[PDB]
RNA sequence: GUAGGAUAGUGGCCUACCAUGGUGGUGACGGGUGACGGAGAAUUAGGGUUCGAUUCCGGAGAGGGAGCCUGAGAAACGGCUACCACAUCCAAGGAAGGCAGCAGGCGCGCAAAUUACCCAAUCCUGACACGGGGAGGUAGUGACAAUAAAUAACAAUACCGGGAGUCUGGUAAUUGGAAUGAGUACAAUCUAAAUCCCUUAACGAGGAUCCAUUGGAGGGCAAGUCUGGUGCCAGCAGCCGCGGUAAUUCCAGCUCCAAUAGCGUAAUUUAAGUUGUUGCAGUUAAAAAGCUCGUAGUUGGACUUUGUGUUACUUUGAAGAAAUUAGAGUGCUCAAAGCAAGCCUACGCUCUGUAUACAUUAGCAUGGGAUAACAUUAUAGGA
């Protein structure tokens, strides 16, 4: 059982210390990998558009998730964001600048899309959001 | 509204508040002028007079 | 896979211009009746 | 450095932690349609506000009733209760402070008392009287329903010299039509 | 710092003072002078904050620039000058005169003082030694000098000095049985009588007061400052004299007097 | 260790000589830190977890090192000297450089404002009552954050209920007169000067277009088995799932729900008794070392007074920065705040107020001696 003595202060401590370890989101944050990861311990990124591709969707769904290759501009790490919403990918060229955010579950895969962990916030500066509500263009053209 | 406060002065003499009393507080009663000038101005020519020695300084336009 | 097909739905949907009503009151009044229609006078939004 | 940055500020409400649970839902619509309130937030930081008071009693009831600091801050907190009328005389201890609720605070509201002392046809009537600036207690005009009247001054309670209920000129709406009205 | 600092914070100016926090960044930085920096009153708070002669920091300027404020007899111009404990203040304009004395809540109050009151002031003797060509001498914690004193003067006596005259008048010797104020600490301002001496070698020494009431509080010898010999001090109290109200106590007046006044 | 040298002075700080020591599982030494430390901040039943670049205190640095003059004080950088790295001007012989001060620019990025006015307040400095102060203040930008609080009120009709009847309550871009600040503006006030606020003449509301938004409506989880479109497509969906021709879940309209001048999305606390000291588990769910010995560690029976051996523990006290936290007083119109104010009507008063508590651990000092630790005992070197 526990070490009970009042003079066994020390040997209470360390075991906590040891056992910290074992726990899977302890170890996380405090092993240091995460500025390993392309974002590197950021909320948001930017990055240049590779290509515009699709991506299976998992079982039992059946669907083609449309997504982008992503290259990051502060440590040139590439990486797929997924597009969401209807026809959005239209509005995405390639070559573009594109803010990219996480997915909403601290880098997991979120749903039927598979190893998809971020998605596409911004275009040319503009948000997918107003330009599927038809509340702002893209700058060209 | 209906009712305002505020402070003041009641002096001797006006001989006695241009003594104590500020400048601004003078003007404001017109016992005195306002001399307009720019601070900004002011530093810039102290900056040129400094690179010129004698009584030349002050003839540096 | 094919990417043609985005945007499908979306573009065939045929456009319905949404119909101009008299707004609803704001703030304190807004909230008057919404107490009248539940404690003064099927859920809120039964098809009946 | 900036002086300004030494100058305070906190919050006065907290949001619940379940958002969407019927009962409460019910419950406080209640009070919000009862009280003419604008929204939960004036629910709820009345009920931050009555639980900091709790709180501070239950922090003395649990010290020796012989312990300075309880017979100190007890008093206080007991005279501050009864001159704004939450508690009565004969409720004289720290354990009838944590019977108090959140209609006795609503009730001693501005808002409250100018309808029920009949300056105001309904609850919303006197809401929009007092931020009309139809209202003064004591000399002092008061715009803000949310003024916690004190029972040493829920006696002046009247209209505002400058209102047209109050013994001033009419606003702008009879003036205008006596205007239209000596044009004809 | 690569040398000495000559500004003071508002918010680490000592509280004391009871400085407004958001009256500005700054605070006055009290001069050298007899006192230490956290145990005096400059005069430009004496002058504005207390007295309201001045309404602003400029104005303090102008009224000892005009020679019309005196520290222990002798005018002063400095407007950081720190003023402290039995400092006498005068300003013969206004006829007035005042003692800096600590109120019962560890703060200087400004005590109006009679104009045969104000001709003296009591010094706290820090040591006695031999000064060059073997004369002896003793300073005071109010930076005095004074050379051939009363050879029976020791270290932490009292002594009355005339600031006219500027000679030592009397002397109270530091001993068990004399009424005492608390210069500093938790207990400044109060006032009672020396019950005991708990001498520590090496370490500070403990006195324990006991207040007219029968209130016993201790306290380091640093912090005792004899009033007078026996039981009446040779200077004028406040009101309180040095008797330190419970907060109830204190509550229990404030609500009579709302009923009365 | 001894003797010197140097220093403002102690000291292997340095030199000569001598000795062989010093630290370490009670973690030395080394490594990592996206590590300046603290006051503190967030969340907290309690215990706790996380954070602490930043306005108070302490330290450190001025592109990287080093060296130094002046001086009371600097190893100073809005001082100098050199090297290295960058970089400006040149008549090409030279010369001058240090924004991690204020503003501003480039770059970097998810990520951050005016190349403004002023010494009037706060205070500092000089030979100085007077000069100076991008310290500091003022205004501009500012949905970081925080506070108060509009977007309608009432009456009469029509319609619809409840307690044939009639009192009360609810709806309508119906009909009526009332109210009012957003705005606008004489003015005064505000201010160093302006500006905003406060006050106020005139003006200023009916679809009071003076038009509230952001997310949702299968479950979790408040709200539709509505209508059209799409047909495992497009898409939704934090999780479970929805969509394959009769979709409560996608795209729309309508309606409804939640919060509301705010709301949605993308490290950390809570939930977590899923890190467990309080307070978790280990037969079979993840987990008893194959077995025994064994040092450090940790833990150790009872007994001594009831009726100058050394410590821990406990009691009280002293000392303890402010700000923050808790908290007393006080009607800034309330509030977040602030540290003010109040009283009467005189040439003023209340000595006006600006309380108090908390503050681990270590250290200092009194009282207590149960519990517990170490030390000690018979050739008494005993009293
Ligand atoms: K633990
Ligand atoms: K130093
Ligand atoms: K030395
Ligand atoms: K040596
Ligand atoms: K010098
Ligand atoms: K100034
Ligand atoms: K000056
Ligand atoms: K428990
Ligand atoms: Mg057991
Ligand atoms: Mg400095
Ligand atoms: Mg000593
Ligand atoms: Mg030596
Ligand atoms: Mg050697
Ligand atoms: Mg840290
Ligand atoms: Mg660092
Ligand atoms: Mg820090
Ligand atoms: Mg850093
Ligand atoms: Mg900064
Ligand atoms: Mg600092
Ligand atoms: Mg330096
Ligand atoms: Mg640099
Ligand atoms: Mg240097
Ligand atoms: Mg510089
Ligand atoms: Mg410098
Ligand atoms: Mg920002
Ligand atoms: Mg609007
Ligand atoms: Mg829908
Ligand atoms: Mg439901
Ligand atoms: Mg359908
Ligand atoms: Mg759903
Ligand atoms: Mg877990
Ligand atoms: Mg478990
Ligand atoms: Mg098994
Ligand atoms: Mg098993
Ligand atoms: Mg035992």
């Amino acid at each position: 059982g526990k070490t009970r003595g009042m003079g066994a202060g020390r040997k209470l401590k360390s075991h906590r210390r040891r056992q910290r370890w074992a726990d899977k989101s302890y170890k996380k944050s405090h092993l240091g990998n995460e500025w390993k990861k392309p974002f590197a311990g950021s909320s948001h990124a930017k990055g240049i558009v590779l290509e515009k591709i699709g991506i299976e969707a998992k079982q039992p769904n059946s669907a083609i998730r449309k997504c982008a290759r992503v290259q990051l501009i502060k440590n040139g790490k590439k990486i797929a964001a997924f597009v969401p919403n209807d026809g959005c990918l239209n509005y995405i060229e390639e070559n573009d600048e594109v803010l990219i955010a996480g997915f909403g579950r601290k880098g997991h895969a979120v749903g039927d899309i598979p190893g998809v962990r971020f998605k596409v916030v911004k275009v040319s500066g503009v948000s997918l959001l107003a330009l599927f509500k038809e509340k702002k263009e893209k700058p060209r053209s | 509204g209906g009712k305002s406060t505020g402070f003041g002065l009641i002096y001797d003499s006006v001989e006695n508040a241009k003594k104590y009393e500020p400048k601004y507080r003078l003007i404001r009663n017109g016992l005195d002028t306002k001399v307009e000038k720019s601070r900004k101005q002011m530093k810039e020519r102290k900056n040129r007079a400094k690179k010129v020695r004698g009584v030349k300084k002050t003839k540096a336009g | 896979g094919s990417l043609a097909r985005a945007g499908k739905v979306r573009g065939q949907t045929p456009k319905v211009a949404k119909q101009d009503k008299k707004k609803k009151p704001r703030g304190r009044a807004h909230k008057r009746m919404q107490y009248n229609r539940r404690f003064v006078t099927r859920g809120p939004n039964s098809s009946e | 450095v900036h002086v300004s940055f030494y100058r305070n500020y906190g919050k006065t409400f907290k949001k619940p932690r379940r958002p969407y649970e019927k009962e409460r839902l019910d419950a406080e619509l209640k009070l919000v349609g009862e009280y003419g309130l604008r929204c939960k937030r004036e629910l709820w930081r009345v009920q931050y506000a009555l639980s900091r008071i709790r709180n501070a009693a239950r922090m003395l009831l649990t010290l020796d009733e012989k312990d300075p600091r309880r017979i100190f801050e007890g008093e206080a907190l007991l005279r501050r209760m009864n001159r704004y009328g939450l508690l009565d005389e004969s409720q004289n201890k720290l354990d009838y402070v944590l019977a108090l609720t959140v209609e006795n605070f609503l009730e001693r509201r501005l808002q409250t008392l100018v309808f029920k002392t009949g300056m105001a046809k309904s609850i919303h009537h006197a809401r929009v009287l007092i931020r009309q600036r139809h209202i003064r207690v004591g000399r002092q005009v008061v715009n803000v329903a949310s003024f916690m009247v004190r029972v040493d001054s829920q006696k002046h309670i009247d209209f505002s010299l400058t209102s047209p209920f109050g013994g001033g000129r009419p606003g702008r709406v009879k003036r205008k039509n006596q205007k239209s009205a000596a044009k004809k | 710092a690569r040398g000495l600092k000559k500004h003071l914070k508002r918010l680490n100016a000592p509280k004391h003072w009871m400085l407004d926090k958001l009256g500005g960044a700054f605070a006055p930085k009290p001069s050298s002078g007899p006192h230490k920096s956290r145990e005096c009153l400059p005069l430009v708070i004496i002058l504005r904050n207390r007295l309201k002669y001045a309404l602003t920091y400029r104005e303090v300027i102008s009224i000892l620039m005009q020679r019309q404020v005196m520290v222990d007899g002798k005018v002063r111009t400095d407007k950081t000058y720190p003023a402290g404990f039995m400092d006498v203040v005068t300003i013969p304009k206004t006829n007035e005169s005042f003692r800096l004395l600590y109120d019962t809540k560890g703060r200087f109050r400004l005590h109006s003082l009679r104009d045969e009151e104000a001709k003296f002031k009591l010094c706290k003797v820090r040591s006695v030694q031999f000064g060059q060509k073997g004369i002896p001498y003793l300073n005071t914690y109010d930076g005095r000098t004074i050379r051939y004193p009363d050879p029976l003067i020791k270290a932490n006596d009292t002594i009355k000095l005339d600031l006219d005259s500027n000679k030592i008048v009397d002397f109270i010797k530091f001993d068990v049985g004399n009424v005492v104020m608390v210069t500093g600490g938790r207990n400044r301002g109060r006032v009672g009588i020396l019950k005991n001496r708990e001498k520590h070698k090496g370490s500070f020494e403990t006195v324990h007061i006991q207040d007219s009431q029968g209130h016993e509080f201790a306290t380091r010898l640093g912090n005792v400052f004899t009033l007078g010999k026996g039981s009446k001090p040779w200077v004028s109290l406040p009101k309180g004299k040095g008797i330190k109200l419970s907060i109830i106590e204190e509550a229990r007046k404030r609500m009579a007097a709302q009923s009365a006044t």
